[PDB]
């Protein structure tokens, strides 16, 4: 009954940074596939 | 009084210059109370040697105990042992994703 | 026209050490359990409000095609105070990619703080001892931490275990800094000697001979070739690595060389000491032989009122020089050169 | 020097609690030593909760954390409502004091002549 | 070149401290070696707290530091002193001293009071400032007067620019502002009294710095105002400026001076009051002057005498002070009750 405390938003925020890093890592893998398609171009 | 003179001689022997005297005095009084606790230890080991006097040996085991108490340092043998341990280990694994820095 | 322009920040005292990297912000390790951050030239940012709700993270991920500006949702301020320590903080720096604060307490603890939450991401130990110096790598996957217990320790981002130990001195480590390439570090200490160190085995690769007083300062060069080591003699030694030579001697700072910096790439030193003194040093010293000696009269100084100098930065990206000034107020003062 | 007033504020809290006790006189150095003991007790709470709520990967020390801290630091918390009858109901709260100001000045000459000349950095202020 | 003998406490005093707990009959060498051991640990910890504050980088040692230690053949043409730049800065200073906009006024005032190291736009500045004082004494213009006198005030508080060598063409301009005939208009003599107040206040700020030497300050200005007060058949502006300057010199100054001048200037009062047929300029002037100097002289005898027997105190002060002296004594008792 954490009606007083939130006790959140850090490991949650670490997961948010993990989400940002997952977006950037998907962008990096997409950039790898993009260079591979430029090779396929 | 005279104790301030003793501390002035100390800080001249310390060679460095600028202080507050209240710092100096509270050094003095806590140091004297450490001396009185040494005297308490002298009472104890006079009692358990069952003698009314305080020997030099009493001073010896009191300072041995309190040098075990508040006089720490890391051992250079333990330093060399830790050196052999961790410097023996030469692993350094490198990953692609590196924003994560934890598993608590 | 070399000139000391000023800044003006908040007015207090208890400042201990203060480090910047890429000029937008400085790190005032001040008030005896504190790590304050001040901002240069930008207003403020609160990137963690998008993390404050998972749906706010979801709305950020809606703009995750190409919008890093949308990552912020800046709903907070500047000049923030960051503290979980209970120690008089003794070292700090930025990550070189501006992601990871590094706080270096007395407490034994050592903490990578956030660059978006501005909280302690990770906070840990390795000592029951005062942990004097820490320093990121120039790249920053590792960093070093030298302390009280006559060791010096690498750390990863993640590994939470000392990846290497450099227990070669016999007293308090004062400074410890990376090479330009992240393999080699230097460590200077209370027992007056410098020891260089590896990355792969970690044995003491080179020793530079004890200069007659406890070390407070050391630098490397932007080409990664040369050394300044300033000591309590008021005295700088230009060292070289592969020849291991005490090349150059500089003196007159009157006894506590706190801030050394080989500036923008050429041999133009910035230097500063306790008695509110800053000397440049225009001294192009370069040779290769068996033994050597030199002489004085390179450059002249510039002074200050009562504000001794914690650290210093030869300006990354410009011929400029900011310093940090703490006996009055947290005033970063900026000055130039050009002889 | 300027730190000291919070310590003497704690001395005021000490005198308030002695007034609630009812001591007419006291020994001054003992009083200030007890004040030091009080602030060290505060810091002892803070060290305990500090290293105790780092046992979560997150930081924020909540109520039950400090409950387990004070029971760990030896206190029967059941008297805390009843001590409220003594604390905020029989002693008047003292107010703090902090008088900070930012004075005004003007030294207007008319010369800058190099805003961000060759060493270009748009974070400075050229003097005159 | 140095000898560090052991700071050893006298062991008899140590036995007094020991047997204060009532231990035993103690031999000397025991307490001698005890003082030795404790001195070793103290001086070790002293080196340790030095290592603390020489990385916290302050040369003063607090209690808190040791608390953290307890974790165990035609010549070339001339060139002036000025630059063209700073003489134009000087021209800005002068025309802001003219300045109608009070923002420009206060800007000038702050620029005076806080340009240390200026020192070289000194005397030439102040010299024909004093010459302008003389010329506008002739011109008899209060605005230039108040501008110059606040200018001298701001000159007095710029702490680096030492007055000593350049004193002796400034102070007579102040006293010429004190003495007489500041008569723009006869119904507008009102502001000139406040000018004299401010001027004597400035003299009071002068006198606390320079009379250690040659006693031009105290002895000459006191005897000046002495024989000036003696000067019969002079305008009462002279009398007001004299007595106000003596008032600004201090409590004991007036205690000396207006001890006979209490009833002698009361004789001057009732020579003025209930005096002439008609000269209401001089009547109203001298009347408010006597009133001002009355209740301004009042705190001396208020600090001197107790406030009893106001009817007798008026007899002790020639009547005309009564009961304005008694009303001021009531005001002084109220000011004491404010404490």
């Amino acid at each position: 009954d954490d009606r007083y405390e939130q006790a959140s938003d850090v490991r949650a925020q670490l997961k948010f940074f993990e989400q940002l890093d997952q977006i950037e890592k998907q962008r990096k893998d997409e950039q790898e596939r993009e260079i591979l398609m430029r090779a396929a171009k | 009084p005279k104790d301030a003179q003793m501390m002035a001689q100390i800080l001249k022997d310390m060679g460095i210059t600028e202080y507050e005297p209240r710092v100096i005095n509270q050094m003095l009084e806590f140091a004297f109370r450490y001396v009185t606790t040494i005297l308490d230890d002298a009472k104890i080991y006079s009692s358990h040697a069952k003698k009314a006097t305080v020997d030099a040996d009493d001073v010896r085991l009191a300072i041995q105990c309190r040098a075990d108490q508040s006089f720490t340092s890391p051992p250079p043998r333990d330093f060399l042992l830790d050196i052999a341990r961790q410097r023996n280990q030469t692993p350094l694994p490198l990953i692609k994703p590196x924003x994560x820095x934890x598993x608590x | 026209l070399p000139s000391i322009c000023f800044y003006t920040f908040l007015n207090a005292y208890q400042g201990l050490t203060a480090v910047d990297v890429t000029d937008d912000s400085s790190l005032i390790a001040g008030g005896f359990a504190d790590s304050t951050v001040r901002v240069x030239x930008x207003x403020x940012x609160x990137x963690x409000x998008x993390x404050x709700x998972x749906x706010x993270x979801x709305x950020x991920x809606x703009x995750x095609x190409x919008x890093x500006x949308x990552x912020x949702x800046x709903x907070x301020x500047x000049x923030k105070i960051l503290y979980g320590h209970s120690g008089p903080v003794y070292g700090a720096s930025f990550s070189p990619d501006r992601n990871y604060l590094l706080s270096s307490s007395e407490d034994g603890t050592v903490r990578l703080w956030s660059l978006q939450t501005f909280t302690c991401l990770v906070g840990y130990k390795g000592h029951n001892y005062p942990v004097w110096d820490t320093q990121f790598s120039p790249y920053g996957y590792y960093f070093v931490s030298g302390g009280h217990d006559r060791v010096a320790r690498l750390w990863a981002t993640d590994h939470y275990q000392p990846l290497r130990i450099f227990a070669g001195h016999l007293a308090d480590v004062n400074c410890t800094r990376f090479h330009p390439n992240s393999n080699y570090v230097a460590t200077g200490s209370a027992d007056r000697t410098v020891r260089l160190w590896d990355v792969l085995n970690g044995n003491c690769v080179r020793i530079f001979t004890g200069h007659k007083g406890p070390i407070h300062s050391l630098t490397f060069s932007p080409n990664g070739r040369f050394l300044a080591t300033g000591a309590t003699d008021g005295r700088v030694l230009l060292w070289d690595i592969g020849h291991g030579l005490m090349v150059g001697e500089l003196k007159g700072h009157t006894d506590t060389v706190c801030s050394l910096r080989f500036s923008r790439d050429g041999e133009i030193l910035a230097s500063g000491s306790m008695d509110n003194t800053v000397r440049l040093w225009d001294a192009i010293k370069a040779f290769e032989d068996l033994e050597t000696d030199d002489f004085t009269t390179a450059t002249g100084h510039i002074n200050l009122p009562e504000n001794s100098q914690e650290l210093l930065l030869g300006t990354y990206m410009t011929k400029s020089t900011p310093v940090v000034h703490l006996h009055f107020t947290r005033r970063n003062l900026v000055l130039a050169a050009g002889a | 020097n300027y730190h000291l007033a919070r310590r003497r504020t704690l001395q005021v809290v000490v005198s308030s609690l002695l007034t609630e006790a009812g001591f007419e006189s006291a020994e001054k150095a003992s009083v200030e030593t007890l004040t030091e003991m009080l602030q060290s007790y505060i810091s002892e709470i803070g060290r305990s909760a500090k290293s105790y709520c780092e046992h979560t990967a997150r930081t924020q020390p909540t109520l039950s954390d400090i409950v387990v801290t004070l029971v760990e630091m030896g206190f029967n918390v059941d008297t805390l409502p009843a001590y409220a009858k003594r604390s905020q109901r029989m002693v008047i709260t003292x107010x703090x004091x902090x008088x900070x100001x930012x004075x005004x000045x003007x030294x207007x000459x008319x010369x800058x002549x190099x805003x961000x000349x060759x060493x270009x950095x748009x974070x400075x202020x050229x003097x005159x | 070149k140095l000898k560090l003998s052991n700071t050893v406490l006298p062991s008899e005093s140590m036995k007094v401290v020991a047997e204060s707990m009532g231990i035993a009959q103690i031999q000397e060498e025991t307490c001698q070696l005890l003082t030795d051991e404790v001195s070793y640990r103290i001086k070790e910890i002293a080196q340790d707290a030095l290592k603390f504050m020489h990385m916290g980088k302050r040369q003063k040692l607090t209690t808190s530091d040791i608390d953290y230690a307890l974790k165990l053949x035609x010549x070339x043409x001339x060139x002036x002193x000025x630059s063209v730049e700073q003489q134009l800065y000087y021209k800005e200073i002068t025309e802001a001293c003219v300045g109608s906009c009070e923002a420009k006024r206060a800007e000038a005032l702050q620029s005076i009071a806080t340009d240390p190291g200026l020192y070289q736009m000194l005397p030439r500045f102040s010299t024909f400032i004093s010459e302008g004082v003389r010329v506008n004494v002739v011109q008899n213009n209060l605005a230039l007067l108040i501008y110059l006198m606040r200018m001298v005030k701001a000159l007095m508080d710029n702490p680096t620019l030492y007055l000593e060598k350049y004193v002796h063409e400034l102070i007579p301009a102040v006293m010429t502002c004190i003495v007489s005939r500041q008569l723009c208009l006869r119904p507008d003599v009102d502001n000139h009294w406040a000018l004299r107040d401010f001027a004597a206040r400035l003299v009071a700020q002068i006198c606390k710095h320079f009379s250690t030497t040659t006693n031009n300050i105290q002895s000459r200005i006191t005897k000046t105002f002495t024989k000036s007060w003696v000067d019969e058949k002079t305008p009462w502006t002279t009398r007001y400026g004299s007595i106000a300057g003596l008032a600004e010199l201090g409590h004991d100054v007036i205690k000396t001076l207006i001890l006979p001048r209490l009833q002698q200037e009361g004789e001057r009062i009732r020579s003025v009051l209930d005096g002439p047929v008609l000269s209401n300029i001089d009547r109203i002037g001298a009347d408010h002057v006597q009133s001002l100097l009355l209740k301004h002289c009042a705190p001396v005898l208020a600090k001197l005498r107790p406030p009893p027997d106001n009817q007798d105190a008026y007899r002790a002060e020639f009547g005309s002070l009564g009961p304005l002296l008694c009303s001021q004594v009531v005001k002084a008792r109220a000011q004491a009750a404010l404490q």
